């Protein structure tokens, strides 16, 4: 299991205390909010830099 | 700033593998950095430096050996330099050097470019043997002026690299490697030698990624390369740099595809086993053998500070790779994956979290390391609200700035 997870074949992680293998189901299927957040911060900081330079 | 104590270094093999001024420098480094063995190292160094008519470094090594012998005469309670060596060596060296100079300057009156280049290369070799670095550099430069063919350019590059290695002018080494590689349309394997030189120069300049990449392309067919670096140390350097910089998939791909580092790891089975345990999550044995290689190569010509940084990076990467496949890992088990204690592992994990690239939380109650997987939305909303507050605050500030300018407000 460790070798498989190291090879990125398994999208999951191991709980050795309880002899357990927990997989990240990643059923959300999103990652659009990450792009939105990057777009939000980069351009708002871009706007702040432009306003400071223009004044 | 350096110098440690460690036994079990094999002086004979390490001295015989290298040869030339490189061997002299390595023997001097081993003697100066390894006490309780400096006696035999200095004796062998003086025995070999007497060969090929050295002058000043011979005086330094003789003084060091005399001091060491005097030290030996007081602990269990100094050799003569045979100053006739000065006379005979100086006489013979002067005679042959002036004969060669006369021949070369007569050839300069004959005006042949290739002959002048070859004579200047011979003069540079003679000066390097005599212990004249700057003189050899000037001879090799007057040779570089009179180049005719691609092989002449290659020989010039090799000579300049060899000289600047001793001069520690690694910038010249890198420039000449680039010149010898990029120019002539990038059985006789010269590119392997050039890549070895570039890799060693980069490692001496505190570079690990590009140095490892250059070493990976070095084929074992080169075999004999004693003027710069022995194949065993080349394998050690490549393995250490790859372990420190290349992650698991990159490690596997490069080592397998190179097919020459397979042989190199065959020469050095310790590094091969360490890399295999790194891939197979056996970091305890990996790091104990790493400490063994530590004590073994702490007195290497160009390794010590670089290898210390490499080992720090190696242990950090080992911890990062070990915790990565787990969302809730017991710190007892993680500490048992090495000889470290619970407290030291906890401190190292805290330092890694502070630096980053582990993304973890330390539940010190049960000593379990929980990975951090935070929802993007909660972080996104928090920083978006902070941005809006900052935008409003900057909106106020710019709004304020228009006040002092429209109403002409300033210090009189």
């Amino acid at each position: 299991l460790v070798q498989c997870i190291l090879d990125n074949t398994i999208h999951g992680r191991i709980d050795q205390v309880n002899q357990l293998l927990e997989l990240d189901h990643q059923k959300r299927g999103g990652a659009r909010y990450t792009a939105l957040d990057k777009w939000t911060n980069q351009l708002n900081s871009l706007n702040q830099a432009v306003v400071s330079k223009l004044a | 700033n350096y110098v440690v104590e460690n036994p079990s270094l094999d002086l004979e093999q390490y001295a015989a593998s290298y040869s030339g001024l490189m061997r002299i420098e390595r023997l001097q480094f081993i003697a100066d950095h390894c006490p309780t063995l400096r006696v035999e190292a200095l004796k062998m160094a003086l025995s070999f430096v007497q060969r090929t008519f050295n002058v000043d470094m011979y005086e330094e090594i003789h003084r060091k050996l005399s001091e060491a012998t005097r030290e030996l005469q007081n602990a269990p309670d100094p050799p003569a330099l045979d100053t006739a060596w000065v006379e005979a060596t100086r006489k013979k060296a002067l005679l042959k050097l002036e004969k060669l100079d006369t021949d070369l300057k007569n050839y300069k009156g004959n005006s042949i470019k290739e002959s002048i280049r070859r004579g200047h290369d011979d003069l540079g070799d003679h000066y390097l043997d005599c212990g004249d670095l700057s003189n050899a550099l000037k001879c090799y430069s007057r040779a570089r002026d009179y180049c005719t063919s691609a092989k002449h350019v290659i020989n010039m590059c090799l000579n300049v690299i060899k000289v600047s290695v001793y001069l520690q002018n690694w910038s010249h080494v890198l420039s000449y490697v680039s010149k010898a590689e990029s120019t002539p349309e990038i059985t006789q394997a010269i590119l392997t030698k050039l890549k070895c030189a570039a890799g060693l120069a980069e490692l001496a300049a505190r570079k690990y990624k590009q140095a490892a990449k250059c070493l990976l392309l070095a084929s074992f067919d080169h075999c004999d390369f004693p003027e710069l670096l022995s194949p065993s140390n080349v394998a050690i350097y490549g393995g250490l740099c790859a372990l420190a910089t290349f992650d698991r998939q990159e490690l596997q791909r490069n080592v397998i595809s190179s097919s020459s580092f397979k042989l190199f790891l065959e020469l050095e089975p310790q590094v091969r086993d360490i890399i295999f345990k790194f891939y197979e999550s056996k970091y305890a044995s990996c790091l104990k053998m790493l400490d063994e290689m530590k004590d073994n190569l702490l007195l290497d010509m160009y390794l010590a500070p670089h290898v210390r940084t490499l080992y720090t990076q190696i242990r950090n990467r080992a911890l990062i790779q070990y915790f990565s496949p787990y969302v809730s890992a017991d710190m007892h088990r993680m500490a048992a994956a090495f000889n470290t204690t619970v407290a030291a592992l906890e401190d190292e994990l805290t330092q890694l979290i502070l630096e980053g690239l582990i993304s973890a939380r330390v539940d010190s109650h049960s000593k379990i390391l929980y990975a951090r997987d935070v929802d993007q939305r909660s972080t996104t909303f928090e920083k978006s609200l902070l941005m809006g507050k900052e935008f409003q605050r900057r909106a106020k500030a710019m709004m304020l700035r228009a006040a002092v300018l429209r109403n002409q407000i300033h210090v009189k």
